[PDB]
């Protein structure tokens, strides 16, 4: 952020920086950066095979430590993945999610800070 | 460029436009039969099923069918009226405009049935230009200036 | 596949020079035409 | 870091990115039959759950 990590910690408030998560999907994680203790550090609950969903969150959100914060109750989810296509001796269709954003090195979460 | 120290104003309007149009058209017939071989006949018919391409990081298993040119599009779905139980697996011809597809992501022609007609395949694993859209920007210079 | 051009303006919002907003807000057109047709 | 305690600010803008990318995938085939078993043959078929 260019702030000097040892008298301007004050400014860690959202007037002066701030943060967002995207999959550039219109999935967004609003981040208030006066409410994080220490640490930017972002965790997942993902699950898989069955129902495919990662959602990443940002750890310890707006605890006064140290206590899970909101936890995953405030989220970037993401879970639109694609299916692939076949046919048959009948072509059943796949569903089309983040692979063109793969083929262009921009699957995955991103970060915009300000 | 950002505070609010600024005079008031109350007086836009519309002052300039430029516009990228799109000018040409391409077509993309995406059917489930692979028409690059053979259709069997009225009464001897054969349904070839299709290999599909992929493009842009997408398996397609329908054949996707380039066309720059409408005609060529006209003969080949004129010759399918012939063949019905082709013609029925057809998903759509969808018009998009011009060139946003690259010659590499395409087969050479290819004799249809027959026949005397010819088709490109759009696949290769290719990926389709992401124009830039130079009709509707606008340089620092250009820009202060228009 | 899918028939979708996002149009967006480049490097929006940086202070540069980084992907600005990138595509997470752009013009996106995808309604194009299909073409109908008759079969026996 | 709460309070509206501060100086009127209007300049924001995007500073830096970081990115976790998904840069390599992994495929879940999901079908509804024992594939670690023996199909039949296009006459003799077996189904297997």
């Amino acid at each position: 952020l260019g702030l000097n990590p040892i008298n301007d910690k004050h400014l860690l408030r959202p007037n002066i920086v701030t943060a967002e998560l995207t999959d550039y999907a219109g999935n967004r994680l609003p981040i208030d950066l006066s409410l994080i203790e220490t640490n930017l550090e972002f965790d997942s609950f993902v699950t898989m095979g069955a129902k495919n969903e990662i959602k990443v969150y940002v750890k310890n959100y707006n605890a006064r430590g140290n206590n899970v914060g909101q936890y995953i109750d405030n989220a970037l989810t993401i879970n639109n993945f694609d299916t692939i296509g076949f046919s048959v001796d009948a072509i059943t269709e796949g569903h089309v999610g983040y692979a063109p954003l793969f083929k262009q090195d921009k699957f995955g979460v991103h970060l915009r800070l300000g | 460029r950002s505070n609010n120290d600024v005079l008031a104003t109350s007086t836009m309007r519309v002052h300039a436009i430029k516009s990228e149009l799109f000018t040409q058209l391409e077509y993309i017939l995406t059917i489930g039969a692979n028409l690059r071989k053979s259709f069997g006949t009225a009464e001897k018919p054969k349904f070839p099923s299709s290999s599909g391409s992929t493009h842009d990081g997408i398996y397609n298993p329908y054949d996707m069918y380039w066309f720059n040119d409408y005609e060529s599009l006209k003969e080949v779905m004129d010759y399918l009226t012939g063949y019905p139980w082709i013609q029925q697996s057809i998903k759509n011809v969808t018009i998009i405009p011009s060139g946003f597809i690259k010659q590499e992501s395409l087969n050479d022609h290819e004799p249809v049935n027959g026949g005397d007609l010819s088709v490109r395949k759009l696949g290769k694993q290719g990926v389709s230009n992401q124009k830039d859209f130079n009709a509707i920007s606008l340089d620092y210079q250009s820009l202060m200036f228009t």
